[PDB]
């Protein structure tokens, strides 16, 4: 079969832009998310999410961002997505602030931390770095 | 190195715009 | 009783250890990608239909050019991880 | 031109990070299911609707038994990871 | 659309059984695993494969199969199929002998150095432990 | 730990045979 999908609302979708960071972490400004941001705004939400959109968000936002959505019910939502853009390193995202474990972050929704959600499907889409390898691309 | 600098801080871009 | 390591799916936009693109004019490869096969097939194709043409569309429709030599003509390609358990439709 | 990392696929038997379950007398979970899958359904389906069907198997119809209650009623969910930019059918 | 699978066959299956370990690992021994490669062997060739199926194989062993599986002349082939069936943690998978990255095993297949299967699906069905947690259940 | 031994030498199988 197929996820069921005779819900009321197809689900929340958070779209995390980190786009300028802390001098301190040394990362560079970001230049063009907000154009992806405003695509993937337009995009999910047409397919039907209610998306908001969180800007420069530190590492401890990024968490209660995620924590308090796993909280709440999602009893009469089909679904759930996240999108997060930033720097990023090997199981590893940026904040404008620090670095966070991408495992921490999806953790919010496993099992007995959010029963709303369970048996509906958890989509995480992630524009990150997960290293400094290239392509070099063949034929 | 400088290639590997702009790698880690995310500086390096495609410039195919033009 | 079902696992709660279940349905879950990861969309990356970049194969582990390796670089994501992006241009300051454009944005993401993968974002514009995703968008572009979302705003044709979002509401008539599976999930992992989606994914895997967007997939090919970054795979073939994408190649970098920089003033540096050593960041010139490079490639990429998304990463999909999927713990689903049923296709996913978003026509409701 | 095109990505050296593209066109592979990894049907992993567990999550990483976790323990992958076998039977002495039946084999592996995800073996057994991937094959009783791959039986019926492998001249129709594509593998992604293939290991997805598989996913399912393994997460509602295995559990662990064992005289250690430190593993006992223990579950599973296989792990596909995908870098393929097209549909793949086995058949014509 | 879908892969091209108009060729003279669909490919090769190679099949990586490893029941025993040897004393020094301390890895014991995988029953139940020759009922698996039985049914894995079954069921591949039936799809249509060249089912092959490799023993006990050494670290060495493991390496050299397919550095010389990806050194033969695809052309004619649809696809590529690898099972890998032994014990594993994190990103490896163990020989009789030893450890070896799963990374080294399918980097055989990358790019130039197999122009042969380019463009064609590489399958990787790995049957191997990947840590030590367990999924306890939930609802 | 025996539970963590057993784990790491993948020892643990399951006994739903019988």
């Amino acid at each position: 079969y197929q996820y069921n999908m005779n819900f009321e609302k197809l689900g929340k979708c958070i779209i995390i832009n980190n786009k300028n960071f802390d001098k301190v972490t040394g990362m560079g400004v970001r230049n063009g998310t907000d154009k992806d941001a405003e695509a993937l705004f337009k995009c999910f939400r047409s397919l039907g999410f209610d998306v908001i959109v969180y800007n420069d968000c530190s590492c401890a936002k990024m968490q209660d961002l995620l924590k308090k959505a796993s909280e709440e019910d999602h009893t009469n939502a089909a679904c759930f997505a996240c999108i997060l853009l930033s720097h990023g390193e090997e199981n590893v995202i940026y904040g404008k602030d620090g670095v966070t474990p991408i495992k921490d972050l999806t953790a919010h929704f496993r099992g007995a931390r959010c029963k709303t959600l369970l048996e509906k499907p958890k989509l995480f889409f992630i524009q990150a770095c997960r290293g400094t390898e290239l392509d070099d691309g063949i034929q | 190195t400088h290639a590997d600098y702009l790698l880690r801080t995310g500086q390096v871009v495609d410039i195919s715009d033009t | 009783k079902i696992p709660v390591e279940a349905d879950f799916l990861f969309a990356y936009s970049t194969v582990p250890g390796y670089y994501s693109w992006r241009s300051p004019g454009r944005g993401s490869w993968f974002v514009q990608a995703l968008c572009s096969i979302l705003e044709e097939h979002g509401k008539d194709l599976e999930i992992m239909q989606i994914l895997t043409r967007v997939n090919d569309r970054v795979a073939r429709h994408f190649e970098s050019q920089s003033d540096d030599p050593h960041f010139h003509e490079k490639k990429q390609i998304p990463c999909v991880v999927s713990m689903l358990t049923k296709e996913l439709y978003f026509s409701q």
